[PDB]
């Protein structure tokens, strides 16, 4: 895919049920180009939390 | 019996036979988070050219 | 521009190489 | 109306009742809510022939309206123990009272907690004519027969067979459970999320669910599916 | 003697607020109560006059996450392989939310 924006780091609602995996939860909206058909896109996210 | 069936329970694509299923009121807690904050900081000032 | 909207989502939280090996062709 | 029997009156206050183990016998005897009086003589330690002409059908409940009340094929945790389905408890020195429900008259009633299900009575003569914590004696328990004056309920639980899951199933629910409720990290002293401090005491109502373990699962957001099928049990 | 001063600062363009409105973000979710066709005794015909402030079917009382969300009768299945006994269309309510998560 070569179309595609990552996530957005600000909306953090993480709980840490467990100490070797963080649960996180967020919402909000996306907003992404449209390609050319015939491909599959894709969706990037990322966290505070360094190695996830 | 008078009874209406069995309640097949679906939560975030799940399907579930439970044991038993309600609802009532409960105790719980509520928090709370500061609201507000404020600041200032060193500035430099200086002109070099007028017009 | 497909686009969506995002609900309360559930998502939760090595050692590795360089891997490389050989390209294909094409530009433009 | 009643299910299969309008168990009848009886005068003698010390009316000893054996186990029995018969499926369809018993059914009438809960409507008798015999049951319910084993428990007051197992924990009140007082003999007491209650419902004489209640039955079920003059049940009452903290809210008004229970369409499922009128369904008397729904089993209640209550009448569960009889045969065994789940567990109550004495009224814990820890357990403090929901204001709802107006305590007038009143001995025995119920709780569903986040852990389980706790039954609360105390002595026979002294009766809850208010709301405390307390309960005065009074000489209204000198006739046999409070009509659901003793007896009152909390919440339209549905209970009902449930077949075994793993706990990692109930684990992303769990984990589920706190996405949908930001808002909330303590439940009655069971931690539910990790926050600054909070204020102990709220009125607070959501839909739950018991499938077996110590926390139940909640949901503001589900959906139902009812279906009928063969069960020898349901006959 | 006495004197007031009164000290000018700026020249702008702005103008004046005739009322105030708020808008949260509005995020769709729903739910649907299946009943069979005979348990609840469900309207053989459905009448047009709905509780939609009560949902006396689900909970008469209770606080919703919904801005009053309209209920509609729907035609559902029908016939044991539906597991309603019967080959009457089924029963279910539906109940919207209009929420803000964040
Ligand atoms: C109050 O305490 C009573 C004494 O323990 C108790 O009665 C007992 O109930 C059990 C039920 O498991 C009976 O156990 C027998 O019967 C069951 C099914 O009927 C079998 O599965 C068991 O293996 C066993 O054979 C006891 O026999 C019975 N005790 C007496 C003396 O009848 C009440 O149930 C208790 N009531 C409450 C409300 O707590």
């Amino acid at each position: 895919c070569d179309e595609m924006v990552h996530a957005d780091s600000k909306l953090v609602s993480c709980r840490q049920g467990s100490g070797n995996m963080k649960e996180c939860v967020t919402t909000g909206r996306a907003l992404l180009p449209a390609v050319n058909p015939g491909q599959e896109a894709c969706l990037h996210f990322t966290a505070p939390g360094s190695p996830d | 019996v008078h009874k209406p069936g069995e309640v097949v329970v679906s939560y975030g694509g799940m399907r579930v036979r439970p044991k038993c299923y309600g609802f009532s009121r409960m105790m719980a807690t509520m928090e709370v988070n500061p609201p507000e904050q404020r600041i200032g900081q060193c500035t430099g000032c200086h002109l070099e050219c007028i017009n | 521009d497909i686009t969506a909207i995002r609900g309360s989502f559930s998502v939760n939280y090595a050692t590795c190489t360089g891997e490389v090996t050989n390209v294909s062709g094409c530009y433009s | 109306g009643p299910i299969i029997c309008a168990g009848p009156i009886h005068s003698n206050k010390s009316a000893g009742i054996p186990h029995l183990l018969g499926y369809s016998e018993k059914i009438c005897q809960i409507d008798r809510l015999i049951h319910v009086s084993s428990w007051l003589r197992n924990h009140s330690q007082f003999q007491g022939y209650v419902g004489q002409r209640g039955g079920r059908s003059q049940v009452s409940y903290y809210p008004a309206e229970n369409s499922y009340s009128r369904w008397s094929g729904l089993l209640s945790p209550c009448d569960a123990d009889w045969l065994g389905m789940l567990v109550v408890k004495k009224a814990k020195g820890s357990d403090m009272i929901v204001p709802g429900p107006s305590y007038k008259g009143k001995v025995l009633f119920e709780r569903p907690t986040f852990d389980g299900y706790v039954g609360w009575g105390c002595g026979s003569g002294k009766s809850r004519t208010e709301s405390g914590e307390l309960c005065s004696s009074d000489s209204g328990t000198s006739s046999g027969l409070l009509p659901s004056d003793r007896v009152l309920w909390i919440g339209d639980v549905a209970c009902q067979p449930m077949t075994p899951i793993p706990e990692e199933t109930f684990l992303e629910l769990k984990s589920f459970s706190q996405s949908e409720f930001p808002d909330i990290c303590k439940i009655d002293g069971i931690v539910f999320n990790q926050c600054e401090g909070e204020s102990l005491p709220q009125p607070f109502d959501v839909a739950w669910m018991d499938v077996g373990h110590s926390h139940k699962i909640i949901m503001r957001e589900h959906k139902t599916k009812w279906v009928q099928e063969s069960s020898s049990k349901d006959f | 003697s006495k004197c007031l001063k009164i000290k000018v600062k700026r020249i702008n363009l702005k103008c004046k607020k005739s009322s105030s409105y708020f808008v949260p973000d509005a995020r769709s979710r729903c739910t649907s109560v299946r009943r069979c066709r005979w348990a609840g005794d469900c309207q053989s015909g459905c009448p047009p006059h709905f509780t939609s402030n009560s949902f006396s079917d689900d909970w008469a009382g209770k606080m919703d996450r919904a801005g009053l969300g309209f209920s509609g009768c729907s035609d559902g299945c029908g016939g044991a392989a539906c597991g309603c006994f019967n080959a009457a269309p089924s029963c279910i309510f539906w109940r919207k939310w209009v929420e803000n998560p964040h």
